[PDB]
């Protein structure tokens, strides 16, 4: 119980603090604002507060709560809107009544206002339980239609009681462990640090394919369930229309949407939107919002909440994942999180190190990139979750050189590099073929071998064909192109007609909002089908302008397979694709 | 009812006064300072100063002067603690009227008979309160309205550099901008009296006094100030458009000589500077201007904020640009090349951007062609600025077809869509139609961003 | 052929001088120019560092 | 003569604990503090932390512990001073194990069975006790053992991106890598789990780890830990080579991560940045690391080092990629342009080159023709670069028979001779008949850098 020795902005130093430790949230001033202790020297705890902390007067109480800064997981968090720190913005308005934000709100995480149903797991009275294990599931919605009650991990010992099957709320006891003579009560939520990620059994190769949807992620550069993606932020539409592909489409069971340091408006638009959203994963269409948890941070919040909301969610993902779901994180704005620690230091008087970036941003970057992956959740029973992390980097400059965009680039397994030239174009998703890659190319052969074996071999022949005709464009811009083989200039128009028909796809179009996997890998055997089919005319004797002007047709037809619906299903689309390429053939006869 | 006005609490007068650096006055000895506090310091002299404490130590209170500490003496000079943070009086009169940096009459007209006395810095919006603005506002400019469109309620900057006609562009925009009457509150921050006379003129011909509010703080006032006019404007703003159901567009000007007096008390307090001295918490400061813009659920009321930038250097990487581009949506590009070729306005349709145009535009909220011709606009403009580069470095007839007629679309883009006089006022409508007879110039072949539909419906 | 391939060999030929001569040159300068003043920026953040 | 080993020397058990900072935990009262003294943390939780001190003052001690400071009590955390710095217990049964960063073994066996405690930092190798390298280590690559071979000792790093597989090509090098005794200690500084995955399961999987002395340092690992792991498989190698006469060949992979490191490191203390945020001691760091390989005058091993970069922004100019080829002594360069169209390795040979080639390609090692074949190949792949771009300028028909000939060579040298699969095993005699093929296409009068006498005697 120590007092306010020193207040300069967030950074709050609390005197006669002793006994405390780092990373504890510690409730600063009368209106018990959060703040979790970053610096001790003495009896004296620099505490950083996630609130405002205008109005805090020296002699102060500053109460210690003993823990770290903590997540509530368990039932209600499937659906709700969460601040920075686990705030529920819902029940926050609701509470309050104004459209404004108490200082010092003290509503809790997850509700205890509603009676959940629960039925008991496989165990019983007397069985030997360890951390993680599954004693119990609860109906949270149709889509999540068991939330599945995890012992929280480094708790173990044997059940001294369970409760039965009824409505039970969170505040209510559940289940009951002995350990060393000691009972512990556990109820149907759990706290967890979200700095300590949380504990699996043995992290798996991410080896099943994350389908974001857009023709060029999914062909050239896939990812897969469990691996860092870094995004482009905003200026290409690649962001914002893979939050919602992902969201809609991924596959994934559960969703955790962060955007941290988002614009207001911005993050109003997602608030709006996201309700209003709907899947057919399920027998009858059900909103989004019964399978994403946002923890919406907009830039006017504190810097603390800012860099904390990236962990709030990535332990609610890891949740997610020990539930044995596969969970695709989505983070906004990763920069506005690098831009918070590198506030923070500044604050605490750390030197900087490299453009005003603390030297651990790298250290924390990696920190959290590497909660992803593919993991077997610990406890009975053997259960696979994954968490897919899909990180937006803001462009800085312009270009891939800002230290925040290198050390994610270092730590990253998939990046999809922002182009300016196709962004300024307005070419959709603006995502740059020579800088992007994807190092999950090996590890997906698998599956693509097992599912659409050409796979591999069609988009390294269209990444062949992109990088030549890169090569010819920029000695055709030094010179002219007046003079050019038939071959090259073969090589130029499909790659046009790649970078127009295949690369190029508009998020917003009903034809093309989620192109499928089979869809994209059809649209490949087209495109690269007349690519090589046209060289070998070419090399057989043809000349090349009579030609193209005699396959405007076949052109045509394949620049509208982009045009071809999804939805007409895989068996007759495959059928319709498969009669494309068969007259394609006899077309190049003549 | 506010009973709790009706209530005395005494003030403690600190004679005991140290460390008076910049604009930074420190107190030795202070009985339970508080931090983010008004203090009143009385000179020898007799004149008082308001003071914000910027950082308590035990008995210690770092006291920013907002009207500059010159003749601040150690010995005779008076502090007194007032006790709270920085509340302005607001009212529903306040509109009308012409007030100073920190809030005080200027028209030579009496204190505003407060109706209730707001924070400066607010308080935090629920984003679960907030509405997606969706509300095309009809800027009467063609570079604008057709191209990155602004919604009711979307702050969105003018980055321009010294010398260009922002100050013009942006009171064109006050001047028109009926949806497709607005109150006004415009804050002065370091302006020259030439622009803030130009803004008071334009809005007096305009018919704008009847609904404005001026926070004027000129070069001449002091720099410190320019902290605190922002905050006090928009806290304005805020009331006017929640409390009083108005719709409010603050135009804050000169937010470049806002993040200059922000470095200056930075670089006064000895702290960790970040990029070019400018604060580490820059980042914050802007973002809590700027977040005071939008639409709340429960009451039909917005700020259009558009606070007016200058780039030192016609530089976006620059620390105050590339804040607010990071935090306020959207940005008017005003281009030096632009204003030197003689083009008003001179906005480059390239580095300007609108994040709500595309939900704020277009599927009859304005016209159904509005999105499409205004990504059509975009790249053949991106094209044609890389055929002019191309054949500036290279031979002319090295161009292609498609360069050579972009080079022309862009020289009638330049000239005559982007150009735009004074008190025009195009309809978006209008300004759709000069875009399609500017995509006209094009065969329907290679318009390639624009659906085809639209294409056959509008060609 | 002849007055083509010559009219065509002069202006590569000027084309060639023009780059030589002034596009690498001017942006040799520029280049020069913009590592001295990131160089100045990094010695202006090293003294407010130091200080 | 190790029986000074029999001793126990009681630690201090130091309960007084002045602050914490960020990762540093500063002691007070301590006794005699050695500088970079390996630590013993106890949490008020129980949970033990090791750590290192960075600073020493009178009674004082600076600990940077591992793992971060989370947690870390003033009045409840014990702290143990182990009375020496770092050591591994090093062995010549350390081969077939996997180490994390701090050299405790990951892999589900036993702890080392030590057969001496030698410090990590190691000592500069004597000048007058180092000999030139002579023979190569025969590398699976066929692009780097035809034309940037590596002699026994040189120290030759491969430049890379952050996309580019360095990863496979070091784990393929590992793989393959051979004389034409041999125990490879591989390094990974910084590298995501899934990549340290891909190197444990492929070395088990292939075998290699039978030689391989596996030290593994995820991204999630301590940074001070990132900076020990170098200096481990540095001391591992030093130990095996010299005290044991056999050939090494470390591969330390992500210097650019161990940069990272040494950044973060330095910035713990209160070193300024230098010229890129990185220390401006870097030179040094890497100059140890580095040079704690070569050829020695009475041992009969040697250690070759690959110490494959990550270039920041694709560019040479960076500090680290400056610095390493300075100290260093060739480059292997993995191209973008190579890599995007599915050219494995995507090494290109005209950047890349290796200084101490011509002892290592010689006739008593490799063959007779190694260096000229190299030549010839190097030249053609010139000229073939040179024909591709000159293609597409005066058309295919008026290349030169020396060029059509060239692009036909790389065509087949591109995808047949660089092109090789990530498991097939190229010794340098079948790389080197491959090369020949490529050449044949040639008639013997065009091949002009290969000597008479090997062109009449091998085509």
């Amino acid at each position: 119980y120590g007092a306010i020795y020193s207040v300069s902005g967030p950074v709050v130093i609390a005197e006669n603090m002793i006994g405390c430790a780092m990373y504890e949230l510690v409730k600063v001033g009368h209106d018990n604002l959060v703040g979790e202790v970053i610096r001790i020297d003495g009896d004296k705890a620099t505490i950083q507060v996630y609130e405002e902390t205008a109005g805090l007067t020296v002699g102060d109480p500053v109460l210690r709560t003993g823990k770290p800064l903590s997540v509530e997981l368990g039932p209600g968090l499937m659906e709700t809107i969460y601040d920075g720190i686990q705030r529920p913005l819902k029940a926050i308005k609701e509470e309050s009544q104004s459209i404004y934000i108490p200082r010092g709100i003290d509503t809790p995480a997850l509700d205890r206002t509603i009676k959940w149903q629960f039925t008991p797991g496989k165990f019983q009275v007397g069985d030997h339980i360890s951390g993680g294990d599954i004693y119990g599931s609860v109906f949270e919605n149709s889509l999540i239609s068991s939330h599945k009650i995890l012992l929280p991990p480094r708790s173990r010992g044997t059940i001294t009681w369970i409760a039965p099957a009824g409505e039970y709320t969170l505040d209510e006891k559940i289940l009951e462990v002995e350990f060393d003579g000691k009972k512990s009560d556990f109820t149907l939520y759990h706290t967890w640090p979200v700095r300590v990620p949380r504990p699996v059994t043995e992290k798996l190769s991410a080896d099943y394919p994350l389908l974001t949807g857009q023709r060029v992620l999914d062909a050239l550069f896939p990812c897969v369930q469990g691996g860092t993606t870094c995004i482009p932020g905003a200026f290409g539409c690649g962001k914002t229309v893979i939050s919602q592909s992902l969201s809609k489409y991924s596959n994934s069971d559960a969703i955790i949407y962060v955007g941290c340091g988002e614009r207001g408006n911005e993050m109003a638009e997602v608030l709006m939107e996201f309700p209003e959203l709907y899947t057919e994963m399920s027998g009858t269409k059900e909103p989004i919002m019964k399978r994403t948890t946002l923890v919406a941070n907009t830039s006017n919040m504190p810097v603390a909440a800012r860099e904390a909301s990236i962990y709030t969610g990535i332990t609610l993902a890891e949740y997610f994942r020990d539930q044995g779901k596969n969970v695709s994180m989505i983070a906004d704005s990763s920069s506005r999180w690098a831009e918070a620690l590198r506030e923070i230091s500044g604050r605490l008087g750390e030197m900087p190190a490299d453009q005003g970036f603390p030297a651990y941003l790298g250290a924390k970057l990696a920190s959290f990139y590497e909660r992803a992956g593919k993991a077997v959740a610990l406890g009975s029973p053997d259960r696979t979750g994954s968490v897919s992390i899909v990180a937006a980097v803001s462009p800085a400059g312009g270009d891939f050189s800002d230290p925040v965009t290198t050390a994610t680039l270092g730590i990253t397994q998939v990046f999809w590099g922002l182009d300016k030239k196709l962004a300024q174009r307005k070419h959709f998703p603006s995502i740059n073929t020579s800088v992007s890659y994807s190092k999950y190319t090996n590890v997906l052969n698998k599956f693509y071998d097992s599912n659409y074996p050409e796979f591999p071999v069609l988009r390294d022949r269209m990444k062949e064909i992109l990088s030549n005709a890169e090569e010819l464009e920029q000695v055709v811009q030094l010179v002219g192109k007046s003079a050019l083989s038939d071959s090259d200039k073969i090589t130029l128009d499909v790659a046009t007609l790649i970078k127009e028909d295949f690369l190029q796809q508009n998020g917003y179009s009903t034809y093309d909002a989620f192109c499928p996997i089979w869809k994209t890998f059809d649209m490949m055997r087209a495109f690269i089908s007349y690519h090589d089919e046209a060289q070998k005319a070419v090399a057989n004797g043809a000349n090349w302008s009579k030609l193209a002007d005699s396959t405007g047709d076949v052109k045509h037809a394949v620049s509208s397979s982009k045009f071809f619906e999804p939805s007409r299903g895989e068996k007759e689309v495959h059928g319709e694709f498969e009669k494309l390429l068969s007259t394609m053939q006899e077309r190049f006869a003549e | 009812a506010v009973e709790q006005g009706f209530n005395v609490k005494p003030r403690l007068n600190y004679n005991t006064v140290s460390g008076v650096n910049g604009p930074l006055v420190i107190l030795e000895k202070v009985k339970f300072p508080r931090y983010n506090e008004i203090v009143n310091l009385t000179l020898p002299d007799g004149t008082v100063r308001q003071g914000q404490v910027l950082e308590i130590r035990g008995d210690r209170a770092i006291v920013q002067v907002f009207e500059g500490t010159s003749g601040i003496d150690v010995k005779k000079t008076t502090v007194e603690f007032t006790g709270e943070s920085l509340r302005i009086p607001v009212s529903e009169d306040m509109l009308g009227r012409i007030f100073d940096g920190s809030g005080r009459p200027i028209d030579n007209g009496p204190k505003v008979f407060a109706e209730d006395y707001l924070d400066i810095n607010g308080s935090p919006i629920n984003p679960y309160a907030r509405i997606y603005p969706e509300e095309m506002i009809s800027t009467g400019v063609s570079a604008i309205d057709t191209m990155n469109s602004i919604a009711r309620g979307q702050k969105i900057p003018i980055f321009s550099a010294s010398g260009l006609p922002h100050n013009e562009i942006a009171a064109q925009i006050c001047r028109q901008a009926g949806l497709v009457n607005f109150s006004i509150v415009f804050a002065a921050m370091g302006v020259n009296l030439e622009t803030a006379r130009f803004f008071k003129q334009d809005f007096e011909e305009n018919g704008s006094l009847e609904r404005t509010s001026l926070f004027l703080n000129l070069a001449n006032d002091p720099t410190i100030e320019r902290i605190i006019t922002p905050r006090l404007a928009l806290t304005t703003a805020e009331y006017l458009a929640y409390q009083t159901e108005r719709h409010v567009l603050t135009i804050l000007t000169d937010m470049s000589s806002y993040a200059d007096a922000l470095r200056e008390v930075s670089a006064a307090r000895e702290e960790v500077p970040g990029r070019r001295g400018y604060p580490g918490y820059m980042y914050t400061d802007l973002s809590t201007i700027y977040e005071r813009a939008g639409r709340v659920e429960g009451r039909n009321g917005s700020i259009t904020q558009i606070p007016i930038l200058t780039m030192p250097n016609d530089d976006i990487t620059h620390p105050i640009p590339d804040l607010t581009g990071y935090i306020t949506e959207g940005q008017i590009f005003v281009d030096r090349q632009l204003h030197n070729k003689g083009i008003y306005p001179p906005i480059n349709v390239l580095p300007s951007l609108s994040r709500l145009m595309k939900s704020a535009i277009g599927e009859g909220m304005t016209r159904k062609d509005h999105g499409d011709v205004s990504n059509q606009l975009y790249a053949k403009y991106a094209i044609g600025k890389d055929a002019a580069a191309m054949k500036a470095v290279v031979g002319e007839e090295a161009l292609s077809i498609e360069d050579k007629l972009s080079l022309e679309f862009l020289e009638k883009f330049e000239k005559t869509f982007i150009t735009q006089g004074a008190y025009e006022d195009r309809t978006v409508f209008e300004s759709l139609d000069q875009a399609w007879s500017l995509l006209r110039i094009y065969p329907k072949e290679m318009l390639n961003r624009i659906s085809p539909k639209i294409l056959d419906e509008f060609y | 052929a002849f007055i083509i391939l010559d009219e065509v060999i002069k202006v590569t030929n000027r084309r060639v001088n023009a780059i030589e001569h002034v596009i690498i040159p001017r942006t040799e300068n520029t280049i020069a120019y913009i590592n001295s003043e990131l160089d100045e920026l990094d010695r202006e953040e090293f003294y407010r560092l130091k200080k």
